[PDB]
């Protein structure tokens, strides 16, 4: 089996 | 683009979260296991695998960016949660930390592996489990950073 | 002598968020 | 504003638009955040923002003025002693509270925002528990030293470093921000 990657988390809420 | 330092990740059986420090996407061996972790150019293996830590590394996915150890001794944790729900927590020795305002399990449910961050932002541990009271946790129990100092 | 110029920015107001999916 | 204390940069302006900007002394920009990356023709440092005053190192600034979207802004507060000066900050900036906490815990903000553990070893220096290249902080002159509550303690202004490292640095207690405001 494979750990996929369904998202992300920015610690400072840096906006994109 | 934007990085982030806390990946959300998933297995057929899970949801949990993984945390780069260092260059490298730690997560708990509970939930990732021996897996690899996928890439564009295909599965990636484990850089480190210490069952008995509860805690695997890979190398670093993209779109992210690593979180620096902690180095000022700070006792007022704050655990990131896989809703970027923040929680304060009064670390209460190596491994262990007292929610401020304890929650029911729920609100930490999935976020094992996201990290425990003292009030610079730094990684103090990584997040192992909840230790709960009849459905509200009220601790957590936590990975030293300085393990996957010791790790690497 | 020239004005001091704003060149870029540090945002302190900012808390964990979930990057958007794009 | 709290902990854990988190921040992030955003760069507004490159060599071309702030050379312009500068001699213009007008700028139309957006401006956001508590502190701001600031530059002239010489150096860049930052400035702070802090009880709607945008303060920062004299030794930076100068007596210069703010390029704002209405033309360039006259210094609110010189102080070529305490090393400060000060203009109105600029609208849609947030301003920092100062600390009322005593603590002596501080964290330093550097230009690349990040933040970084200081011990107070008296009321203008603190020492950094884990010391760095002088160069990492180069350019962070006028940034602000926080307490565990994100509160202005005081403004970062010369590293004590040797050999080339950083071990502790001397900054610009918020204290000397009020004695530069009655005079
Ligand atoms: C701040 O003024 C500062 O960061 N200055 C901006 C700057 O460095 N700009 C350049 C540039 O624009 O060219 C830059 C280089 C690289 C990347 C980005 C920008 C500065 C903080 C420095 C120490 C990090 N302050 C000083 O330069 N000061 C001010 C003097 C009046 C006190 N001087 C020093 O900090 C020097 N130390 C010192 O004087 O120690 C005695 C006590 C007061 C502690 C150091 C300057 C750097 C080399 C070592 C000595
Ligand atoms: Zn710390
Ligand atoms: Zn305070």
């Amino acid at each position: 089996g494979s750990v996929v990657i369904v998202g992300r988390i920015v610690l400072s809420g840096k906006p994109a | 683009q934007v990085e982030g330092e806390v990946q959300i990740v998933s297995t057929a059986t899970q949801t949990f979260l993984a945390t780069c420090i260092n260059g490298v996407c730690w997560t708990v061996y509970h939930g990732a296991g021996t897996r690899t972790i996928a890439s564009p150019k295909g599965p990636v293996i484990q850089m480190y695998t210490n069952v008995d830590q509860d805690l695997v590394g890979w190398p670093a996915p993209q779109g992210s960016r690593s979180l620096t150890p902690c180095t000022c001794g700070s006792s007022d944790l704050y655990l990131v949660t896989r809703h970027a729900d923040v929680i304060p927590v009064r670390r209460r020795g190596d491994s262990r930390g007292s929610l401020l305002s304890p929650r029911p399990i729920s609100y930490l449910k999935g976020s094992s592996g996201g990290p425990l961050l003292c009030p610079a932002g730094h990684a103090v541990g990584l997040f192992r489990a909840a230790v709960c009271t009849r459905g509200v946790a009220k601790a957590v129990d936590f990975i030293p950073v300085e393990n996957l100092e010791t790790t690497m």
